[PDB]
DNA sequence: CGTTTTTTTTTTGCATGTGCCGGTCTCACACGTGCCTGGAGACTAGTAAGCGCTTCTAGTGGCGGTTAAAACGCGGTAGACAGCGCGTACGTGCGTTTAAGCGGTGCTAGAGCTGTCTACGACCAATTGAGCGGCCTCGGCACCGGGATGCTGTTTTTTTTTTGGGTAC
DNA sequence: CCAAAAAAAAAACAGCATCCCGGTGCCGAGGCCGCTCAATTGGTCGTAGACAGCTCTAGCACCGCTTAAACGCACGTACGCGCTGTCTACCGCGTTTTAACCGCCACTAGAAGCGCTTACTAGTCTCCAGGCACGTGTGAGACCGGCACATGCAAAAAAAAAACGAGCT
């Protein structure tokens, strides 16, 4: 449902590994269910630390 | 000539690669490195192409997770530059490091 | 028996720009020098520890070919479970 | 008119308390805090004094362990005074919190 | 209400076995909210074993399984 | 063996939960083995950092 | 050059912890009984897997070319890091305050074991369609080139704060 | 008021790269088919676990006394923290070098599938001492207690590397 939402957010008809990661790692519950698990070709969420921005 | 400030292209690289999901180790060196290591336990072992991809997915992720843990320890010593002392730390709390 | 290939030292195949791209994804803006051979230390211990376990799986199964599936029973055993290669 | 220097007794208390194995939280104030929280999941509950003891052991031991890492995170920040941001960090890396 | 019972001099003593010299006063607060979160997690699961045995007395063996669940294995009570 | 030793070292003719705890974290291997284990009435090893000691 | 210094070694006196001599006490290790159930034994029964033979997947290795990524050097921005000063949040300690701990007793909720019964799942045989391996098509998504537009860094536009001589009050 | 000036800022112009577009191509999604085996139906048989009963363990309540511990306040020390000056490591960009990756090639190790044979372990029923619950004894370790001695701590003086002049060229 969320995987699909991300795919449709992405403008894609097809759910792809990225999309599974995107969904799981935004929902608090699923993330914590899949703590000790890796999601092949998922990368990571865009999380730059705000001390590393421009002055 | 044109010249961005130190840090500027570092930001764009973050955004560029955090966005994507494709492997950032060259699959050949890796394979040879996986083979080279595989030998130490027993020599003359064949590897499914999925098996060397399986490891190269496992390793590249683990490290991206380590660099997240590591970048905090550095900001947590008030710095921006990650360092040895940060990866040592991260691993120590993690208990991968006695 | 034996055939072409005996080992080599591919450790230095981890181009600096490779480890830099991992850290750029890992949210890192600035990277010390001492970093890139530090990472070569850890990444090496990782695989040794996975592949030891994966090789232990192949030897039980009396194959000479390590599968995708041998890697996974080990990776999980080492609490780093992977989705996208079966199991 | 004798006084010790801010720290030289803490270090004596450190030295001492590691050496020993007795439960450093008072047994009743805990046994109540066992009961208090437990009533939030189900009311009218009993407890084997051993299973109280079981929780004190694991909770003291847990925090002992966490203080060590939080100590390490605060040294890492050019400090000896530990802080809340040094707990927050050691759990974040421990994968207890986000 | 009973949260405090974990006294500021009690926390001090833990940290001193934790190898701590100097402690912010902000930490005594922090430690309670952590300790509470740990006992919640462990208790919750430990009762879940009790309510499935259908007892109303929680047992050493109910905590042991719930800690072992949370990664926290406890040698000493049953096992 | 390791704990029957640490009894001798504290002139003790009986092993206690400390003597095992010392035995086990003073063998790098067993330690690693019982890495996620919590021993009752164990206490920690004597260990203060360099930056905390006197000059 | 020989004056104020900090301040770095030196007794200096001081307080705890560690015993190593004593000595007394208590309860938990330690060991002994008695019986009961869980492992020993011998026979049977069935199939798991060890063995030999075959299939043919898929893992290896080598080429040759294209051009993307690895490498190396120069230059200067900017971030690490040390130094130093200013402020108070912590520790130390003795005095007052509380309530935990201890040993005890009184009470019964509920933990836990026992003998009975029957509902439900394993087990066993036949059926039969769910879901697999295989095959084939066409539209999603990779690829590319072109343009708009957001975004960085370098000039200029102006507009403050550390400072700065006149002016009445 | 009308200067700084320097710092700090605003925006104006100019430039670079990423985003989103249609125009293009192919291969992997998605489906349909035909077949094998694994899920279903039906029936039987054996026992898992539910239920009622009872025993009795241990968890809860309370109480009064003896400190051990918590609390509280006070005084000042040492450490958190900011600010600043310095110094070079790292990021940015470009020219130079490298071999990864592409699409294909042929080779064949060995992964995996089959069928048979058999030696191995479940499964039973009989028998019995290993190992349990129960119960008794006594010496280790708790617990002092004090002297003595070695460890480390907080002071208070005494030698040893700055600040402070005057004061020639």
């Amino acid at each position: 449902e969320l995987a699909g939402n991300a795919a449709r957010d992405n403008k894609k008809t097809r759910i792809i590994p990225r999309h599974l990661q995107l969904a799981i790692r935004n929902d608090e519950e699923l993330n914590k269910l899949l703590g000790r698990v890796t999601i092949a070709q998922g990368g990571v969420l865009p999380n730059i630390q705000a001390v590393l921005l421009p002055k | 000539p044109h010249r961005y400030r130190p840090g500027t292209v570092a930001l764009r690289e973050i955004r560029r690669y955090q966005k994507s999901t494709e492997l950032l180790i060259r699959k050949l060196p890796f394979q040879r490195l996986v083979r080279e290591i595989a030998q130490d336990f027993k020599t003359d072992l064949r590897f499914q192409s999925s098996a060397v991809m399986a490891l190269q997915e496992a390793c590249e992720a683990y490290l991206v997770g380590l660099f997240e843990d590591t970048n905090l320890c550095a900001i947590h010593a008030k710095r921006v530059t990650i360092m040895p002392k940060d990866i040592q730390l991260a691993r120590r709390i993690r208990g991968e490091r006695a | 028996k034996r055939h072409r290939k005996v080992l080599r030292d591919n450790i230095q195949g981890i181009t600096k720009p490779a480890i830099r791209r991992l850290a750029r994804r890992g949210g890192v803006k600035r990277i010390s020098g001492l970093i890139y051979e530090e990472t070569r230390g850890v990444l090496k211990v990782f695989l040794e520890n996975v592949i030891r376990d994966a090789v232990t799986y192949t030897e039980h199964a009396k194959r000479k070919t390590v599968t995708a599936m041998d890697v996974v029973y080990a990776l999980k055993r080492q609490g780093r479970t992977l989705y996208g290669f079966g199991g």
